[PDB]
RNA sequence: GCUAAUCCCCCAUGUGGACCCGCCCCUUGGGGUGUGUCCAAAGGGCUUUGCCCGCUUCCGGAUGGGCCCGCGUCCCAUCAGCUAGUUGGUGGGGUAAUGGCCCACCAAGGCGACGACGGGUAGCCGGUCUGAGAGGAUGGCCGGCCACAGGGGCACUGAGACACGGGCCCCACUCCUACGGGAGGCAGCAGUUAGGAAUCUUCCGCAAUGGGCGCAAGCCUGACGGAGCGACGCCGCUUGGAGGAAGAAGCCCUUCGGGGUGUAAACUCCUGAACCCGGGACGAAACCCCCGACGAGGGGACUGACGGUACCGGGGUAAUAGCGCCGGCCAACUCCGUGCCAGCAGCCGCGGUAAUACGGAGGGCGCGAGCGUUACCCGGAUUCACUGGGCGUAAAGGGCGUGUAGGCGGCCUGGGGCGUCCCAUGUGAAAGACCACGGCUCAACCGUGGGGGAGCGUGGGAUACGCUCAGGCUAGACGG
RNA sequence: CCGAGGGUAGGGCCCGUGACUGGGGCGAAGUCGUAACAAGGUAGCUGUACCGGAAGGUGCGGCUGGA
């Protein structure tokens, strides 16, 4: 299934902080903010001038590791964003972001993606009062994603939903704290997610 | 004789008839004369039983003999309501 | 080893016999009246002719004869029997 | 509808039959250029009334014999020798591509 | 002389190239229609017919662009690009909907319909096609 | 040969019903692909071969048998 | 050429031919080695590289390569071949695939094992 | 020898129908009519001066078929000539029916460079794969058609067969006799064996859908519904999550200062695949019975192979990872070993004692229940070029004329309206592809709806260009 | 009568194989000479003819891709 791994050595070849951990992520623990160059023997020697290949392949491999997704399922989520109509890029990330373990973070149930996904796929999440334990599921809009009750009383819930009392959520979601639920209003604009990510540069690199 | 009866489709554990005239020798799933409409015997939607009522007279009258689950089908959706 | 397949064998053999001999008093009779109208002897000619003709459509009730198999037996005995008294004449009995 | 096509009697030879050489024009599929292609039928001629150079109409109907299943409908135009004259010159063509 | 248009279509792309005033191509109703498209367009500035040793001709008058800055003043061409599509060896034919977009509507295509000579605009227009005589831009 | 087919055919296919029968494959310069073939004792040997040419219609020739000899040079 | 002369005559299509006829045509093919031995490469390189002629199930009898360092051949080994010259080796079209019949897996080998047939060491 | 019937036959009745002849309409044998001849039938249950199922003849319908025709359907021209039932005619035979399908007789015809004949290969289509399209490749599963049932012939019975589990004969093979003769046909489902790189259970159930027979109860149904096995393909899911040192050990590198593996581990917290307990399906309401009338309508009961499965509730455990690669193409580098050896290799090429290219190691990159390899198809290959190529010297102008078929053809008018363009209409099955929505917790998969076109048929229209016909012109061509 | 097929005799095409034979491709460091590339030491090439271990030589005419 999914990597799996130490994530950090991810962020660190990908040159950027993917905060693939949440909490550590903004503390200077993180090795992006302690050794911010690409694991293994030969990260501190000099770069060489990337092959443009590269440039387009890391910026891929970025765009997916921060999703936490597999390259089958994100091919596959790229295919459906250049057969569909509109511009292939946002819709590719709408597609993404839809992505049920992703909404999960995104509210605020969850503190990192991996997170989130554990949440999902141990029944500790429902889309309109169904639990749905599928990480891939396509969040639609006007949906409510919520904590099932039966789990709401959760030490980790708890302690992460009382964090967002305060915190705002992304101009295309809501959120009741302590309803412990939220909507999935429209889909998102490219604007309103600040991703480190060229993603025109990923529909590059799935022309060549 | 030429007759209206269930074709199967759908996939496994998932059985979507078409109520269907065809003559009767043809294998179930194989050329119909004519799809009058269909049937999910799970209701698993709201109209899971549409039956195209003059069409399916139309072939009865014609001569065309409805089986029986087919039969009940066209009852149930009164094609012989006097 | 066994059937009721046997059965449909042998009940064709009893209906071959039965198609058999209708078959050939058909031919037979019909045979008989066309050389009867070629010597004329028309009297004789239409009798047989109406025999022929019974048979032909008797044997068509069941399955010895399609209707269209005793129709056009019975068209060609009739135009037989009649063109070769036309030549020479007089036609007796019941028939045309 | 049964078909109806026009062409020539090339052929008087026979008896109660005619050979209508029977033409057609169309785009060739892949490079476009509009092509011509031809085809011989037998024609039933039950009277023969019908004679070499006879720009005639054929119908399809009920087989005559074998291969011979159009009945010739009505006469178009006479003597177009000219038309068959092209005819026999290919045939006659032929004598020169053997071996 | 196997195909007149063709002809007048290489005595025009032949002399604009050279910056001729004018150019003679033989005398043809054809090609008047054709002619009378290309000045209703503005890429000739108009003919009218001539007797060249008694014989009757079109004398098409041709338009440029403003002389040019630089080495090789030579002026933009209106006429950029006329070509032959239709043609004896294969004659090209379009139904209404296969009628082209010359460049992008900065071009024409000129056919020949039952219902007159139009280019690919009125074609459209008129609900219409025929055969494929020339693109122009 | 190339009866070989049929050779290494017969041997398995009487293997199987045989419990005491050993064989596997060898060359030899003459006369190519054969067996080399364990028995239980000579009257065994015997019947094998019967039943190869008698119920197998084979013609072949019982030899040597020959044994791997391993050899060190100075390497 | 002339639209006309496209019409007479048409294009040819080109027709591919199989680098690999022994296989006929499989993905692979079970034989019986008949000669192991080495063989000299052509210029520039210079070996001894180990090789087998192998006749085939198909009737074809071809020279086949041994890849990897050591071999477990001889004479009367049932051995399977699959597509893939050896570029040094005129003459050998197909390679024996390590770990199948009686061919041995690559003794040692830690790296690249599932070609060279190796299971995974404990 | 006995004997019954819904078995067979004969007589009768003739609504009708068939056949000969005449006449009318109609136009290939379509329809009407007259006379003559000829042709029918069967009984069974019951609650019984009525119902149910049968039955005979006829017309029409519906469905399904046969036959015919236009057009499209691979390679080789180093296959160029082929044809005597051959091509047509007349009359017959046969069939449901046309036909040289068969036959007799007569004529001398038929076909072929628009590729006959011969060879080779091949079931064909909806589709499938690739492709920007055009095109190319393909025809497994599903749907439609065709063909075949050990090899070959044959007919019988029948609405229908020249019949996979019917018959007859011959052959090959295998197997049984008591020695006369006899048995068999898995290209049905399982399954065996052989061949092979390689392809599954001698499973369950007729609960559903569909078939046959029966008034019905019901019976049979290896169709089918399921279960099994195989990562074969696609989709979904897990092997954890958060915290956690300027940072353990081990291992690798090192200018021995240090760097790396690495927040990775440990360890803290908490979540809870597996598993356990309880429940537990949808798919199944008809047939049937009852009221009504056996109808419409009403009411009612029966029935689950899958399966005690899915799924729900409760409890509950930190709980498989691999494979390919790291010279360039191409994403990823160092140490050691080896020393044109052993080995790598898709191409370029690498190895000759300092190898990012061999082998191992550490690190790294890629993908992840997969990853690689071999085979093959389309692409990249405008490298067969219709879209979309070339030929002075790169491959490529015929040695040069003359000319046959063919291709192509200046300027003007009319007729036609074949090509071409337009509009309407029919056909273009279903599945699939596409769009939309909807159902399985998602997706795969499935459902409903929708838009399809090209092509071809019909009808109507247009006439510029190409064509045809008729007629002109003088600029091309030829003549004096 | 026709008729599966069996048989008899004679053709045609294709595949496999064959003593021996022809030339061809290829193969790290064999032998002979040196024909061509620089008037390559006789300008080259060329169609044909004849000759010679081999490249090649020569004749006849041609080409310049030699002056
Ligand atoms: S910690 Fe810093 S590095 Fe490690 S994951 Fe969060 S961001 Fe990426
Ligand atoms: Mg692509
Ligand atoms: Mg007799
Ligand atoms: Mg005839
Ligand atoms: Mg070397
Ligand atoms: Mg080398
Ligand atoms: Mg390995
Ligand atoms: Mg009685
Ligand atoms: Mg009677
Ligand atoms: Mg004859
Ligand atoms: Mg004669
Ligand atoms: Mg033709
Ligand atoms: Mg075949
Ligand atoms: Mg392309
Ligand atoms: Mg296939
Ligand atoms: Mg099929
Ligand atoms: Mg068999
Ligand atoms: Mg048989
Ligand atoms: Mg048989
Ligand atoms: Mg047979
Ligand atoms: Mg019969
Ligand atoms: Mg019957
Ligand atoms: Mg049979
Ligand atoms: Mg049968
Ligand atoms: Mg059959
Ligand atoms: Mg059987
Ligand atoms: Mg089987
Ligand atoms: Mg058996
Ligand atoms: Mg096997
Ligand atoms: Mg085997
Ligand atoms: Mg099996
Ligand atoms: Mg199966
Ligand atoms: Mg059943
Ligand atoms: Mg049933
Ligand atoms: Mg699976
Ligand atoms: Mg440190
Ligand atoms: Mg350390
Ligand atoms: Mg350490
Ligand atoms: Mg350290
Ligand atoms: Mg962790
Ligand atoms: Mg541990
Ligand atoms: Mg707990
Ligand atoms: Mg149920
Ligand atoms: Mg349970
Ligand atoms: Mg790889
Ligand atoms: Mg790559
Ligand atoms: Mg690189
Ligand atoms: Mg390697
Ligand atoms: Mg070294
Ligand atoms: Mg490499
Ligand atoms: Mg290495
Ligand atoms: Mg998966
Ligand atoms: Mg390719
Ligand atoms: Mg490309
Ligand atoms: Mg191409
Ligand atoms: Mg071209
Ligand atoms: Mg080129
Ligand atoms: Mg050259
Ligand atoms: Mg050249
Ligand atoms: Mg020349
Ligand atoms: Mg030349
Ligand atoms: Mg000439
Ligand atoms: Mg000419
Ligand atoms: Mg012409
Ligand atoms: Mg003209
Ligand atoms: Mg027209
Ligand atoms: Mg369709
Ligand atoms: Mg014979
Ligand atoms: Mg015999
Ligand atoms: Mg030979
Ligand atoms: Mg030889
Ligand atoms: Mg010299
Ligand atoms: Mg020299
Ligand atoms: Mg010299
Ligand atoms: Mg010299
Ligand atoms: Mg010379
Ligand atoms: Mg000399
Ligand atoms: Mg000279
Ligand atoms: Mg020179």
């Amino acid at each position: 299934g999914r990597y799996i791994g130490p994530v950090c050595r991810l962020c660190r070849r990908e040159g950027v902080k993917l905060y693939l951990k949440g909490e550590r992520c903004y503390s200077p623990k993180c090795a992006m903010e302690r050794r911010p160059y690409p694991p293994g023997q030969h990260g501190q020697k000099r770069a060489r001038r990337p092959s443009d290949y590269a440039v387009r392949l890391r910026e891929k491999q970025k765009l997916r590791r921060i999703y936490g997704i597999s390259e089958r399922q994100f091919r596959n989520l790229f295919e459906e964003a250049s057969k569909k109509k509109g511009v292939t890029g946002s819709v590719f990330l709408g597609l993404l972001e839809s992505r049920l373990d992703n909404v999960v973070y995104r509210l605020g149930f969850a503190v990192s993606r991996r997170q989130a996904r554990q949440l999902v796929r141990h029944g500790h999440i429902t889309v309109n009062g169904r639990r749905v334990d599928l990480p891939s599921y396509r969040v639609r809009p006007g949906d409510e994603i919520a904590v099932a009750e039966k789990s709401r009383n959760l030490e980790l819930i708890r302690q992460n939903l009382e964090a967002m009392k305060g915190r705002k959520v992304g101009p295309w979601l809501s959120l009741d704290v302590e309803g412990m639920k939220g909507k999935f209003l429209r889909l998102p604009d490219r604007e309103d997610l600040a991703l480190p990510v060229n993603e025109q540069l990923v529909i590059e690199f799935y022309s060549r | 004789m030429v007759k209206i009866r269930l074709a199967r489709f759908g996939s496994k554990h998932n059985p979507h008839y078409r109520i269907v005239v065809t003559d009767a020798r043809r294998k179930r799933d194989g050329k119909y004369i004519e799809k009058i409409g269909y049937y999910d015997p799970r209701k698993t939607t709201p109209d899971w039983l549409k039956v195209d009522v003059e069409r399916a007279r139309y072939w009865l009258s014609v001569g065309a003999q409805p089986t029986d689950t087919a039969r009940r089908l066209l009852r149930q959706a009164g094609v012989f309501r006097q | 080893r066994n059937l009721s397949a046997l059965k449909r064998h042998r009940q064709s053999l009893k209906r071959r016999l039965r198609n058999k001999a209708k078959k050939s008093a058909i031919k037979t009779l019909s045979k008989k009246a066309i050389q009867l109208a070629q010597e004329g002897k028309a009297e004789e000619a239409l009798k047989i002719m109406r025999k022929a003709e019974s048979l032909i459509d008797k044997a068509a009730k069941g399955s010895t004869l399609h209707k269209n198999a005793a129709a056009r037996r019975k068209s060609r005995l009739m135009r037989k029997v009649r063109q070769l008294l036309e030549a020479a004449g007089a036609p007796l009995i019941g028939g045309g | 509808p049964k078909k109806v096509l026009t062409g020539v009697v090339v052929s008087d030879k026979m008896q109660k039959t005619v050979t209508v050489l029977v033409e057609r024009q169309f785009p060739h599929p892949l490079y476009g250029k509009v092509i011509k292609r031809s085809k011989k039928y037998l024609a039933h001629d039950p009277e023969e009334k019908y004679k070499l150079g006879d720009v005639v109409e054929i119908i399809e109907s009920r087989p005559i014999s074998k291969r011979k299943r159009f009945r010739v409908l009505r006469l178009v135009e006479s003597g177009r020798m000219d038309l068959v004259e092209k005819y026999l010159i290919r045939r006659q063509n032929y004598e020169s591509l053997s071996k | 002389l196997t195909d007149p248009i063709a002809d007048m279509l290489t005595r025009i792309r032949n002399a604009t190239r050279v910056y001729k005033e004018s150019t003679d191509v033989p005398a043809s109703r054809f090609k008047e229609e054709i002619l009378r498209i290309l000045a209703r367009e503005g890429f000739i500035k108009g003919y009218e017919r001539v007797d060249v040793d008694g014989k009757p001709y079109l004398r098409v008058y041709l338009k440029y662009g403003p002389r040019r800055q630089g080495p090789d003043p030579r002026p933009e061409q209106v006429i950029h690009h006329i070509r032959r599509i239709s043609k004896p060896g294969r004659r090209v034919y379009v139904g209404v909907k296969e009628i082209p977009r010359v460049r992008r509507g900065l071009g024409i295509a000129i056919l020949s319909t039952s219902k007159g000579v139009l280019t690919d605009r009125e074609a459209r227009k008129l609900g219409v096609g025929g055969e494929l005589i020339c693109e122009v831009w | 040969s190339g009866d070989y087919g049929k050779l290494r055919d017969a041997l398995e296919k009487l293997k199987l019903n045989d419990a005491a029968l050993t064989f596997e494959p060898e060359s030899s310069t003459a006369l190519g692909f054969g067996f080399r073939c364990g028995f239980l004792g000579l009257l065994h040997a015997e019947i094998v071969q019967e039943r190869l040419e008698r119920e197998f219609g084979l013609s072949l020739i019982a030899t040597a048998p020959s044994v791997v000899y391993k050899v060190r040079l100075k390497s | 050429p002339t639209i006309n002369q496209l019409v007479r005559k048409g294009r040819e299509k080109v027709r591919k031919k199989s680098k690999v006829p022994a296989l006929k045509g499989a993905p692979f093919r079970r034989g019986v080695c008949t000669v192991v031995r080495t063989v000299t490469p052509k210029k520039p390189n210079s070996a001894l590289r180990k090789v087998a002629k192998v006749r085939l199930t198909s009737g074809y009898e071809v020279t086949a390569y041994i890849p990897g360092e050591g071999h477990n051949l001889q004479e009367h080994s049932v051995v399977l071949i699959r597509g893939g010259r050896v570029k040094d080796l005129p003459g050998v079209r197909y390679h024996i695939v390590r770990g199948v019949y009686d061919a041995a897996g690559v003794k040692d080998r830690k790296k690249s094992r599932s070609k060279y047939g190796t299971k995974k060491p404990k």
